């Protein structure tokens, strides 16, 4: 009795894969990006990426690979899913018409196993010969890889070592060869192994096992004429090749971590990196001609060429042109120079991309249209933290920097101002104090101030409040909490019969010796006059976790407590009740004077307040352990929520029910696979304001997408299902992969039809299709007061309707 | 002489014994 | 002390038969079998529990359950809730013309009940489904850079602890950044943590090794944990119906740091014991479970002190649980209702000399 309908108002725009090759001809260079679910196919020319292809793939792209076996003009692209959907795909173009034809498709899923820690991992052999994965601890799954292999087959083979952190193929071998770096209890190590296909059988490799560095991490295949592997760990960088061992202890990248790679040199001679506070380095191999024309490597060298973004993923196309992806920031094309710039520095910023995510919090706010909303979210982390505007025109996005990492926002009308709590990292000093990394937003204000005081080389959390002008989006004004002090919550609102407005903080007490916090502070502060002071302060013992105003009174959340505080004439906080649960409300929702109350393993809980007692009232509860990221209130019996997998959930309470133990209890009426880790929730639209659509919902995710979700009535909805169900009948799939399988609810021990949920984008790309198409789908179909055989034309019209919501 | 089933003590008088089994009893 | 002798029950007499095959059903599948009707503990997995069965009834039911799964239940009492029980020690003496069985099971499982049916004879049997054990997966397997996949896995683990567990949550919740909520509250939902902060509370009633003699199990190491609690029926019962591992461990945790006050259920406000007072001198924990002479089962917790208690009776040293002790019986001060036994070495060279022994359905949990 749910009857919603989901759609996707911006794509996804994070990025999580980048390849490069020759994939839409032998003479041209391509570049495939990956983002979640979307695959762009660029072609890299001397003026920069130019898009060509864009398709979306039911499923999350988890591995992505090319390879060009025997006999291939070009290459061919190889995809696997989260759900173990695997797919060999080829480019075809006909005339004007672009499209990418299934080679192969599959399933490769073990119906008993365990995920392993470090993830799924995916190789294919330099020959192109076999297809390794590895999704399971102790087994190690191999697909043989022939032209009459298109059901994709595949047999495991028995890993004695349990923990595998790493494991590629190695060029230049005789037979499949695999190097692979894992642990146990004396130490890592790093050992080979020759794959059998004739008997499916593991084999003694070329060199034996070697004693490896306590922390290394990395394993990249040399090419021919060196061969080998090279292992990248925290504070050395080594070379084995069997007999050859040689390695380096550089001072240089002690700083920080290095997570990702990429060769530049056909041959190897060169390599890229970048470490987790955006450094770039490269990477030299020396090479020595021996005596007898033979080569091996000789030595290796470090050097830094520089800073970007928080590189996901590098990539070098050409003439010096590097692609660097982000899951944080903006992904960027730089240029390598010859000849550093004053500073130092050889990488010289080209362009940028747009990436919203991760979205933290958002809000509504209707600025200057009056009759239109729009949307403010705080995206970014570390030093890529800024505020987007978001706004209809396609989207209009406008970016505001702040270099630190925003956490939540809200807006104060009456003062035509922004308060964002954020927070950055200070290195302790070793004769005291603290001392900032960059300048940032919180310290660049005009106006400063530090909160009065009450009761090495570690990174310490430093939190703060700002005040930003609407217009301008000047830093109007920061103000800094105490020591060890973590701000959570944060309100704008009035209180009781006092007219004006004030700015409500929630903060923790939390030091590194107990688990739980047991003392924190709420603030109430006031702006006005261009300067904020602090107007109110109460301290109570334990941390909140959220806040929200209620019917003019204050509604928070202390550990397992739940308390309404009243807003005296004085200028106080007097409590006015109590409310003992068994779980941290973490979620806080209120509408009239029904309130939500969630935790982080799915513990949804319904309560009422009574004026008469002046008292709360639980209701009902719904129980079930799993992971919760976010809830929101549709109406009054409707919830939704976003749980483990990524999926989204509608549960329901029947008013009417007979008995007590029918009515305390709620009851799951949606379910859907949404592909997304949803991370807020908001009321509002983005478009101008009796329809088949009630309501509106706008969620906020990770990846940086953007979603919108309304009502139905139950007519729209067995028509739009029927719709569906006739529709996945003719539309062509990338990969051949069923959409209720897509679709459907899952987790690491159920799965589930989905159900009470229609897909917007189905829906919606009916319109796309060619018009036989559209005469075929509506063949034998009824519409309406009397019911009578449906035409395309109906069909269009409504399809037009639900598609100008968004 | 007397002693109690279930705790164990030991007693003198009947009713005693007959008062302490209420004690541990249902 | 050599607190492993507690574990053997040596009073019952040695020379007991052992079996070594185990019998574990499907999960959610409907099975059949039949309740011991004098038992009335609330069974927990992985509990041992002692038994005397003296009447020819059910004495023969034991006799056929040997060559059987050697399996019955226990029901958690009105029954709903209950827990299967494995028979893997048995012996019989027939000393005194009655047949004294004597049987030490096992708890395997837990389930709901279906339905309950008595046949002529007496004895009782129930249809009953296998409820099912879930474990979720790392609450950081959701959000996560791929990339930094690899560094998940750890150096094996060793001021020094401190450190390490600095950096262990440094490192493990670091995509937490890219969510609405800091490190330190997930951490709160680990399973590793929670399991260390419980073996830190459970370092002051022991000087146990941490390796061996905890399991490295969280399902395991929360059903021992909770085996060894001072709390009520409703408590207990509570505890059994938790699903998920963590949701116990945090239940444990709470329990142990919250309740502190142990008063006598009778009265309900005779404070009896403190829990700074509580001391284990059993490998099995602070309280453990026995069976007197004439076949009923006790669970008894031990502790260093005790007040408002009258003791009557003479030491005595017969069918002692604890060996090289004898026991008075002691009663509420104001109620009269007994709470346990004062235990007092008869030889000295002792840790401790004396102490006291309290059973389990008298106590009464308080939270000041
Ligand atoms: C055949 C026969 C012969 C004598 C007795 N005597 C008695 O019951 N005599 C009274 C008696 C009854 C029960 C219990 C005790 C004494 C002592 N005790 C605890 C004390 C603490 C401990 O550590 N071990 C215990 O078991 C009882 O449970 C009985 C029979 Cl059935
Ligand atoms: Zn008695
Ligand atoms: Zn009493």
């Amino acid at each position: 009795m749910s009857y919603n309908y989901v759609v996707t108002a911006q794509k996804p725009t994070a990025v999580n894969g980048c390849v490069t090759g020759h994939f839409t001809s032998a003479e041209d260079l391509n570049l495939l990006i990956a983002k979640n679910t979307r695959l762009e196919i660029y072609v890299v020319t001397a003026e920069g990426l130019r898009p060509v292809k864009e398709v979306g793939m039911y499923g999350k792209i988890a591995v992505m690979e090319l390879f060009r076996p025997k006999g291939e003009s070009k290459d061919l692209l190889f995809i696997l899913t989260a759900k173990y959907n695997a797919c060999i795909l080829e480019y075809k173009q006909s005339g004007e018409s672009i499209d990418i034809i299934t080679r192969a498709h599959g399933n490769v899923q073990d119906r008993i196993g365990r995920p392993s820690e470090t993830g799924i991992i995916g190789i294919i052999d330099p020959e192109c010969r076999m297809i390794g994965l590895r999704l399971y601890d102790g087994l190690f799954k191999v697909i043989p890889l022939d032209r009459d292999n298109k059901e994709l087959k595949a047999f495991n083979i028995r890993l004695e070592e349990l923990h595998v952190i790493d494991v590629k193929f190695l060029y230049g071998c005789q037979a499949p060869t695999i190097c692979f770096v894992y642990q146990d209890p004396q130490g890592r190590h790093v050992k080979t192994y020759e794959v059998s296909l004739r008997e499916k059988e593991f084999n003694k490799g070329p060199w034996k096992q070697e004693n490896v560095e306590a922390e290394a991490s990395m394993v990249i295949a040399v090419p021919e004429p060196f061969g080998g592997a090279i292992i990248i760990g925290q504070e050395s960088i080594t070379y084995h090749n069997g007999d050859k061992y040689l390695a380096i202890a550089p001072p240089i990248i002690k700083q920080s971590t290095i997570v990702c790679h990429n060769r530049v040199d056909p041959n190897g001679s060169r390599y890229l990196l970048g470490d987790m506070e955006g450094r770039l380095f490269m990477l030299l191999l020396e090479k020595e001609e021996q005596m007898d024309g033979t080569v091996t490597l000789k030595d290796l060298r470090v050097e830094l060429l520089g800073e970007t973004s928080i590189a996901e993923c590098l990539t070098y196309l050409d003439n010096g042109v590097v692609f660097v992806g982000s899951r944080l920031g903006d992904s960027q094309l730089v240029k390598l120079n010859v000849d550093s710039n004053e500073q130092g520095s050889y990488v010289v910023a080209m362009e940028t991309f747009t990436n919203l995510g991760p979205i933290v919090d958002m809000c509504v706010v209707d600025l200057e249209r009056q009759g239109q909303g729009q949307l403010v979210t705080c995206s970014g982390a570390f030093k890529e933290g800024s505020l987007r505007i978001i706004r209809n025109g396609k989207l209009h996005i406008r970016t505001v920097p702040l270099y630190e990492s925003p956490r939540k926002i809200c807006y104060q009308e009456v003062s035509q101002c922004f308060g964002v709590l954020s927070s950055r990292i200070e290195v302790q000093d070793t004769s005291g104090g603290t001392t900032a990394l960059r300048p940032s937003a919180s310290t660049q204000a005009l106006s400063s101030s530090v909160s009065s005081s009450k009761l090495f080389g570690e990174e310490v959390e430093v939190h703060n409040l700002l005040i930003i002008d609407q217009h301008t989006f000047e830093v109007l004004h920061a103000h800094q909490f105490l020591q060890n002090e973590y701000a959570l919550s944060l309100v704008s609102c009035k209180l009781g019969k006092d007219p004006n407005t004030y700015f409500i903080v929630g903060t923790a007490m939390v030091y590194p010796e107990e688990a739980e916090p047991k003392q924190g502070r709420i603030v109430v502060f006031q702006y006005s006059d261009g300067k904020l002071q602090t107007v109110a302060e109460k301290e109570v013992k334990g941390a909140v976790y959220s806040m929200v105003e209620f019917n003019g009174k204050l509604l928070a959340s202390i550990n397992s407590t739940v308390r309404l505080y009243e807003w005296t004439t004085e200028k106080e906080l007097r409590t006015e009740c109590n409310h003992y649960n068994n779980i941290m409300a973490l979620y806080l929702k209120t509408k009239g004077d029904f309130i939500l109350v969630g935790d982080l393993m799915r513990s949804v809980l319904l309560l009422a307040y009574k004026p008469m007692e002046g008292n709360f009232e639980e209701i009902a509860r719904d129980f079930n352990p799993n992971w919760m990221s976010a809830v929101e209130i549709l109406d009054d019996d409707n919830f939704l929520g976003a749980e483990n997998a990524f999926n989204l959930f509608v549960c329901q309470k029947d008013s009417a029910a007979t008995t007590d133990e029918e009515r305390q209890h709620l009851q799951e009426v949606g379910l859907f696979h949404l592909g997304e880790f949803v991370n807020v929730f908001c009321h509002g639209s983005l478009v101008m304001q009796s329809t088949p659509t009630q309501g509106s919902v706008l969620f906020g995710t990770v990846n940086g997408m953007i979603g919108l979700v309304t009502s139905l009535s139950e007519s729209w909805y067995n028509l739009l299902l029927d719709m569906q169900n006739r529709l996945n009948k003719v539309i062509k799939s990338v990969g051949k992969i069923e959409h209720s399988f897509w679709r459907s609810f899952h987790t690491e021990r159920k799965t589930e039809p989905a159900t009470g949920f229609i897909d917007g984008d189905l829906i919606e790309s009916f319109l796309d299709i060619s018009r036989p198409k559209m005469q075929e789908v509506v063949a034998n179909l009824q519409y309406d007061g009397m019911k009578r055989e449906a035409t395309a034309d109906d069909l269009i019209k409504v399809v037009e309707e639900l598609t100008r919501i968004h | 002489p007397f002693q109690c089933n279930q705790c164990g003590a030991s007693f003198t008088q009947k009713g005693n014994l007959l008062r302490h089994i209420k004690l541990h009893s249902g | 002390f050599d607190t492993s002798l507690p574990t053997s029950h040596t009073y019952l007499g040695a020379d007991m038969e052992e079996f070594h095959g185990r019998t574990l059903h499907d999960d959610d599948s409907c099975q059949v079998i039949p309740v011991l009707p004098q038992v009335m503990m609330i069974l927990i997995p992985g509990q041992t529990l002692p038994l005397q069965l003296f009447h020819p009834q059910e004495v023969s039911m034991v006799r056929n359950l040997i060559q059987k799964d050697r399996t019955f239940a226990v029901l958690a009492y009105e029954a709903q809730f209950g827990t299967t029980a494995e028979i893997y020690a048995y012996r019989e003496e027939q000393d005194f013309g009655i047949e004294i069985v004597k049987v030490k099971a096992i708890g395997r499982q837990r389930f709901k009940v279906l339905e309950l049916r008595t046949q002529s004879d007496g004895i009782q049997q129930a249809k009953v489904q296998i409820l099912p054990e879930c474990v979720l997966p790392s609450t950081m397997s959701a959000v996560q850079l791929e990339s930094l996949n690899k560094c998940q896995i750890f150096p094996s683990k060793p001021q020094c602890s401190y450190k390490w567990w600095q950096k262990y949550q440094k490192r493990k919740f670091h995509c937490a950044n890219l969510t609405s909520w800091p490190r330190w509250l997930y951490s709160l939902y680990d399973a590793e943590t929670l399991m260390d902060r419980i073996k830190k509370q459970l370092r002051e009633w022991d000087e146990n090794l941490k390796d061996d003699s905890l399991p490295s199990n969280p399902i395991d190491f929360s059903y021992r944990v909770a085996a060894c609690l001072p709390i009520d029926d409703v408590l207990r019962i509570q505890l059994l119906k938790i699903g998920s591992a963590i949701q116990r461990l945090r239940c444990e945790l709470d329990i142990m740091n919250k309740c502190t006050s142990l008063c006598c259920k009778q009265c309900q406000e005779t404070e009896i014991t403190t829990k700074n007072e509580i001391f284990s001198l059993s490998l099995c924990g602070p309280m453990a479970a026995y069976v007197n002479p004439h076949g009923y089962v006790h669970e008894t917790l031990t502790v260093y002190k005790a007040c408002n208690l009258n003791l009557i009776g003479r030491p005595s040293t017969e069918h002692s649980w604890f060996p090289g002790y004898a026991w008075t019986v002691a009663q509420c001060k104001i109620c009269a209702s007994h709470i346990g036994w004062k235990f007092t070495a008869t030889k000295k060279d002792m840790s401790p000399q004396k102490f006291w022994g309290l059973t389990r359905s008298a106590l009464l949990p308080t939270i000041p």
